[PDB]
């Protein structure tokens, strides 16, 4: 046989790039997978990088912050991709998300490839908090004093686990260096669980925007999904070229040019900007303990997706009500994130409720309802009885 | 020689088998091991 | 037989191990304290503390 | 996961029912043809997603014929939504070739996993 | 002559049951063992004879 | 039906049923293939084939007599049937045959033409009857260095040293008085053979038997008969079970009823209300099994033959039997026991209540030797309807539940593993 196939290490190469049977009918959606791969390679090599100059006391971290933008020869492209990147690594990584609730993909077979990316999507908010606290602005300080504080609610316990991990009384030295290395450490466990999505992929193959099976008309990976990735990551490079080089700062929060200081609390504390529905979500629970559940279950809610959709047609597509539902839930998770960004006023607390419910609701009571409702109305209108 | 003739295990076989002795000693002894290991792992 | 059912079920030789294994910590930590203070007796800060009486 | 004895019996229900079939079969057709399945040249029992075991036996139970048929109306699907058209309107699927001819191999094979797993849990008349 | 099944049966949940309550207290005994160290269960930990 | 038996020396024990249209009359000893040194090894098959010796068959049949013989662990048997009108003619050529005189059934060319013929036997069923193989190296392994690990067969490398001293000698120390039950089976009635038995004389020999030094012990151990020139793999595999005389004796019979027996080709087979199926039917794991429960006079042997063409997953194979095995032992249901309850008294009211005598004279002198009386299939139907599951789970605990094994396969078995995976499956280690 061929040596792509016959070599041990090229035979991965082969079965997963080069000889994958795709189904022919996916449209650009199915690129956002390619596309955070990309990225994340972006954010890995750029965090190298930009980590040899890095220096990761409490005293010392946001002169070091400086010392790239402004010493280092080229600096300021390695932190404007490094934090617009992780920017865009966010919105390509709910793209693919939505692609995911959008088609059916969570459904079977392909439960075990669903956990393993809510596993990734856990991971890589864990590493985004953790490598904005690194910077050691107003923000990323009181940020971290919130979350912790937030870890302080579990009871019986807490003090001492806020205490393990401050490794001290307050977000001091010890905090900032062990979440640089945690930092530097969970996004190789990001690349570990990547590679198992994809073998938990590749034991069935892709979905396709139809909801039928695609083992009839099989086209390769190579030159044909090659080529079709090639335009979406030179379109992905042009708008991150245009949000690092002409606006690199739109995104970020200005307060976190401000140095740390314990003793000056801002006037809004918020975190970036993707982490703003979660943050909605937990600020509209009355409870600390409550709010902490609440804000996990958020996820956790998204393993209990493949047991609740009683579809028997798989996906999105030729279906109505459940389309216009989905929309819904898409502008209901961006009014979450905007809810999020406001202040603790009325009426924004009753609506950070509202919009809390109807997140859970749609997850919940939504999903299985309208998809029975759709299954019987796709019964009887077409069986005469 | 026959394939119905066993050979010679009569120096290495116990005199008294007495299937609760041989497996509880050897229990006591894979439990002493889990033991001393779980206080390691602590 | 006598002891085989105390073995029998996982639930319980596991359990057998963790109790175990918890009153080994306590006994061992005690005993090797107290040998190595008993060991090295003259040497230790309560010792001199007791000597230096001032 | 719907159990298709349940979606037959609840659309029995609505149909031998005269208010209810009068109200909602008109919503259901307009569903139908809203849904948009037709216009890439498909059937509603070609629809249904077969990766799981019992509908891969209905699908084995399948003529040869038939099953030849779907494989087609697959691959101009496939073809179809490639392209990002849609199928002509002379090959659009009408309303009266829209025939659920899968539907009683599923309903076969739902009595017949209801009827194992029954009888695999059954006590004894003492 | 059915039963309270959902591919799990009531008779093997009775079945596995008072083995259930075996595992959760070799659990506990575990998270004995694996707790001790940490102050904050001291209060509870030392009672009888290990202090 | 009734069973009746009566002593003088010798012990008569009859089953008359007056429906049937034979009557079987023949003497059953009490030695068996567990009385051998491995030295004269097969010298009851020697017996059994110069008894069915073709002049001995020839004057059998000029009567209008047909000759039968068994041999097993415990017992021998020579059973001569006809009809119900020729018992006396029966029993005068049994007399003639063994008591009056063996010199000239003995002959030298009778003798070398028999010993040729068992000689071929022994060698047709070593080279080609497989599964029969392998569990007789499964008694030669799970009982080894004990007289009740010899096959019945007899070896090649013993059987061709046999001489007649040898069968006279056997002769003399086990054929013998106390040693045999006298059998009637068919349309005979028990007075009617008692009063011929009495009309002659019939006596056998002075009597006693040699007793071993050594009694039967299982031994946890495999062998392994590899042989890559083999379509399948055949592989018997079981724990030590429960003798005769033993309170657990119809509990082990229904403990190996519950997993009942399969055929992968038959229809009605894979059908059955077995929770082992559901596991073995998804990839075709193997051909067919059977689960037995041996019951010998010192031990027994309970645990399952099987035969299978897929030798990459024969581990499964072994992994799911042996999870089920441990299912007796926690959480075997009740509707488990009431179905191994009706077709164990189904098997054993086929095996007792055939229509077929000289069966019933081999069952009826087995146990009349062993037990002293026979036990009726009423009261058998009493003690199975005792059985519950708290008894099956005793009973598991005891006999299944993380206990030492015996394996023996042949073919293709170089996908079954080592003892030590095979052993450690036989608990769960999640109970
Ligand atoms: C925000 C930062 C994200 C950074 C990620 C960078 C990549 C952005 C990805 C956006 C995306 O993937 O949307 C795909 C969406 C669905 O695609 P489809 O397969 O149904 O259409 C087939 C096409 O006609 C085939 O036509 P063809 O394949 O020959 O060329 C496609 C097109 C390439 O454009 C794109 O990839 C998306 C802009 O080439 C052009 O002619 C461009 C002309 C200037 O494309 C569409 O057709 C638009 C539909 C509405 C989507 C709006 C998105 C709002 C969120
Ligand atoms: C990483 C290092 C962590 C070390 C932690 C050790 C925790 C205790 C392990 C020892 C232990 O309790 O093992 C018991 C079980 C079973 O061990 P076994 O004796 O081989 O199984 C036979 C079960 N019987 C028949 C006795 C009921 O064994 C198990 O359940 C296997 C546990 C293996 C953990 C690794
Ligand atoms: C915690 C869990 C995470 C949850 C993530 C929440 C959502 C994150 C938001 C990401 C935006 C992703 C948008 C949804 C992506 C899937 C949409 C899609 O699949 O497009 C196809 C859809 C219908 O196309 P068909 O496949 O049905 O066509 C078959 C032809 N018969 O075509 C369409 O209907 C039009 C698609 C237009 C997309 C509009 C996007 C709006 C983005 C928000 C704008 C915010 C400003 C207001
Ligand atoms: C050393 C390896 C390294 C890796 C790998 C890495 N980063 Fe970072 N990241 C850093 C460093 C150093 C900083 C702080 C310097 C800075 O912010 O410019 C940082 C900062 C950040 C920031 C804050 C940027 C700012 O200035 O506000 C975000 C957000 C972020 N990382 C996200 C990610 C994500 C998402 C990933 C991958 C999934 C990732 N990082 C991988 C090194 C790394
Ligand atoms: C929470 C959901 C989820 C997250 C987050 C997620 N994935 Fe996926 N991924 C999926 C699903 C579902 C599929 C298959 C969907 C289908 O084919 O219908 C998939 C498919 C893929 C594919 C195959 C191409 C494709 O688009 O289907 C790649 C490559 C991939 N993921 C990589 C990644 C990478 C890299 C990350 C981030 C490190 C990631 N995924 C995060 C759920 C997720
Ligand atoms: C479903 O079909 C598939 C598919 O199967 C696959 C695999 C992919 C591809 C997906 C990926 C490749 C994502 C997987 C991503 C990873 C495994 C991340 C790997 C990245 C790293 C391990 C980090 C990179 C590290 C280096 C390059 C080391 C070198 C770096 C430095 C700084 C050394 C420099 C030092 C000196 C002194 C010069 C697809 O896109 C796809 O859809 C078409
Ligand atoms: C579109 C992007 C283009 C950019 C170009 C860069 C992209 C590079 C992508 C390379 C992807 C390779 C990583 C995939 C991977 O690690 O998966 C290995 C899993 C193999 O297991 P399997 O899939 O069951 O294969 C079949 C195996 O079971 C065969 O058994 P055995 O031979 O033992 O193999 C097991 C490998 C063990 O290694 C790992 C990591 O699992
Ligand atoms: C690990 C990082 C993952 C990132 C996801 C990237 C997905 C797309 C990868 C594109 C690889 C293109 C190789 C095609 C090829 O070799 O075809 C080769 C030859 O094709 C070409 O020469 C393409 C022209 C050169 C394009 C160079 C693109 C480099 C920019 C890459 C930017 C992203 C890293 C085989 O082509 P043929 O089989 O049709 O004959
Ligand atoms: C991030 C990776 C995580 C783990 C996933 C594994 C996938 C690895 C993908 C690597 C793809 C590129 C590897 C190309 C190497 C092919 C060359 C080759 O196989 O030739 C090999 C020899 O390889 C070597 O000597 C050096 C290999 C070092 C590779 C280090 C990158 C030829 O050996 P051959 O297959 O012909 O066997 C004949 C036996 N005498």
């Amino acid at each position: 046989m061929a040596f792509r196939k016959s070599n041990v290490y090229l035979s991965l190469v082969n079965s997963y790039i080069i000889d994958s049977p795709q189904p022919s009918s996916i449209n650009y959606w199915w690129n956002m997978g390619s596309l955070l791969g990309l990225c994340l390679v972006i954010q890995i090599v750029t965090g190298i990088f930009m980590a040899m100059h890095y220096s990761s006391n409490i005293e010392l971290a946001f002169s070091s912050v400086e010392h790239i933008m402004r010493d280092v020869h080229n600096g300021y492209i390695l932190r404007y991709l490094h934090a617009n990147g992780a920017s865009f690594f966010f919105m390509v990584m709910f793209m693919h998300m939505a692609k995911g609730l959008y088609y059916g993909s969570y459904r079977s077979p392909r439960v075990t490839l669903w956990n393993v990316g809510v596993i990734i999507f856990i991971l890589t908010i864990a590493t985004a908090f953790l490598g904005y606290c690194c910077v050691y602005g107003q923000m990323s300080h009181w940020g971290a004093t919130v979350i912790t504080n937030l870890f302080s609610a579990i009871p019986f316990v807490g003090n001492d686990i806020v205490s393990w991990l401050w490794g001290g009384f307050s977000v001091s030295n010890p905090t900032i260096q062990r979440f640089f290395a945690l930092h530097y450490l969970v996004p190789f466990i990001i690349a570990a669980m990547v590679i198992m999505h994809l073998m938990a992929l590749h034991i069935h193959g892709s979905s396709n925007p139809l909801g039928i099976t695609g083992n009839l008309d099989r086209i390769p990976m190579h030159s044909y999904f090659i080529f079709k990735d090639l335009v979406t990551v030179f379109l992905f490079m042009l708008i991150l070229a245009l949000f690092v080089f002409y606006s690199p700062n739109t995104l970020g929060h200005p307060d976190n040019y401000i140095p740390g200081n314990p003793l000056v609390t801002p006037a809004s504390i918020v975190p970036e900007w993707y982490l703003l529905p979660f943050y909605a979500i937990l600020r509209s629970i009355p409870d600390k303990l409550l709010g902490v559940i609440t804000m996990f279950a958020a996820i956790l809610v998204l393993l209990v997706l493949p047991f609740t959709d009683r579809s028997v047609v798989r996906g999105n597509t030729f279906k109505v009500l459940s389309k216009f539902f989905f929309f819904i839930f898409v502008f209901n998770f961006v009014l979450l994130g905007q809810i999020g960004a406001c202040h603790v006023e009325v009426p924004y607390v009753l609506m950070g409720q509202i919009a809390t419910f109807i997140y859970f609701a749609y997850f919940l009571i939504i999903v299985p309802v309208i998809s029975t409702i759709e299954n019987v109305l796709f019964y009887i209108g077409r069986v005469n009885k | 020689k026959s394939t119905y003739r066993t050979p010679n295990f009569d120096d290495v076989l116990k005199e008294n088998n007495d299937a609760d002795k041989g497996r509880s000693y050897a229990y006591f002894m894979v439990g002493a091991m889990g033991l001393l290991s779980s206080a390691g792992a602590k | 037989s006598l002891y085989k059912t105390f073995f029998k079920r996982n639930a319980v030789f596991v359990g057998t191990i963790f109790a175990g294994a918890f009153v080994f910590q306590t006994v061992f930590d005690t005993a090797i304290t107290s040998w190595y203070e008993n060991h090295n007796k003259g040497k230790l800060w309560k010792d001199v503390k007791a000597r230096i009486a001032a | 996961p719907q159990s298709f004895t349940s979606i037959a019996r609840i659309g029995d229900y609505i149909l031998k029912s005269p208010v209810l079939s009068k109200l909602c079969v008109p919503v259901a057709n307009q569903f139908i043809n809203l849904a948009g399945y037709k216009k890439l040249g498909l059937k509603f029992d070609d629809l249904i997603a077969e990766e799981n075991p019992i509908m891969q036996t209905a699908l084995r139970r399948l003529p040869e014929d038939e099953s030849y048929a779907r494989a087609y109306r697959i691959i101009r699907a496939h073809q179809t939504e490639l392209t990002h058209h849609l199928l002509p309107r002379n090959e659009w699927i009408k309303a009266q070739e829209d025939v659920p001819y899968l539907l009683p191999y599923i309903l076969e094979a739902e009595a017949a996993a209801k009827e194992k797993d029954e009888l695999d849990n059954i006590e004894v008349s003492k | 002559t059915g039963l309270h099944f959902g591919r799990l049966s009531l008779r093997s949940l009775t079945a596995y049951a008072p083995n259930l309550m075996l595992w959760g207290g070799a659990s506990m005994l575990g998270l004995f063992v694996f707790t001790e160290g940490w102050p904050k269960f001291q209060d509870t930990l030392y009672k009888k004879i290990p202090l | 039906a009734e069973v009746t038996q009566l002593s003088n020396g010798i012990v008569v024990a009859t089953e008359h049923n007056p429906s049937a249209h034979t009557a079987s009359v023949g003497v059953v000893f009490g030695s068996g293939a567990a009385n051998e040194n491995p030295y004269n090894n097969g010298v009851s098959n020697l017996w059994k084939n110069i008894f069915l010796s073709k002049e001995n068959s020839a004057v059998a049949a000029k009567e209008g007599l047909a000759l039968s013989s068994n041999i097993s662990r415990d017992f021998q048997s020579y059973i001569v049937s006809s009809l119900p009108g020729s018992t006396d003619k029966s029993l005068d050529f049994l007399n003639q045959s063994f008591i009056q005189q063996k010199a000239n059934l003995l002959s030298s060319s009778n003798f070398e033409a028999t010993k040729k013929s068992v000689l071929k036997q022994v060698q047709d069923f070593e080279e080609n009857d497989h599964p029969n193989r392998v569990l007789e190296h499964l008694h030669s392994t799970a009982f080894q260095n004990t007289p009740l690990s010899l096959p019945t067969r007899g070896t090649l490398e013993s059987l061709e040293n046999l001489v007649v001293a040898d069968l006279e000698s056997f002769a003399n120390n086990h054929f013998l008085n106390s040693n045999a039950v006298v059998v009637g089976t068919g349309n005979i009635k028990h007075e009617d053979l008692v009063n011929s038995i009495e009309s002659k004389n019939l006596s056998l020999q002075t009597g006693t038997k040699p007793v071993l030094k050594k009694k039967a012990a299982f031994l946890g151990s495999e062998v392994r008969l590899r042989d890559d020139t083999l379509p399948k793999a055949w592989i018997s595999l079981a724990v030590e079970g429960e003798p005769v005389n033993s309170p657990n004796y119809f509990v082990a019979k229904l403990a190996a009823q519950i997993f009942g027996s399969y055929n992968a080709f038959e229809p009605a087979s894979r059908l059955q209300g077995i929770k082992l199926l559901d596991n073995i039917q998804e990839y075709q794991l193997c051909d067919n099994f059977n689960h037995f429960s041996l019951s010998y006079k010192d031990s027994g042997l309970w645990g399952f033959s099987t035969a299978t063409r897929n030798v990459t997953m024969i581990d499964d194979l072994i992994h799911f039997t042996l999870k089920q095995w441990n299912r007796l032992t926690i959480s075997v249901t009740d509707t488990e026991v009431e179905r191994a309850k009706s077709l164990l008294k189904l098997q054993l009211g086929q095996l007792y209540e055939s229509g077929n005598p000289v069966n019933d004279a081999n069952l009826l002198g087995a146990e009349v030797l062993i037990k002293g009386s026979k036990l009726s299939l009423g009261e058998a139907f009493k003690k199975i309807d005792a059985i519950t599951v708290k008894d099956v789970k005793a009973w598991a605990g005891k006999r299944l539940w993380d206990q030492d094994i015996a394996i023996a396969g042949t073919g293709q078995i170089e996908g079954l593993l080592d003892y030590m995976r095979i052993r450690s499956d036989m608990s769960m280690m999640r109970w």
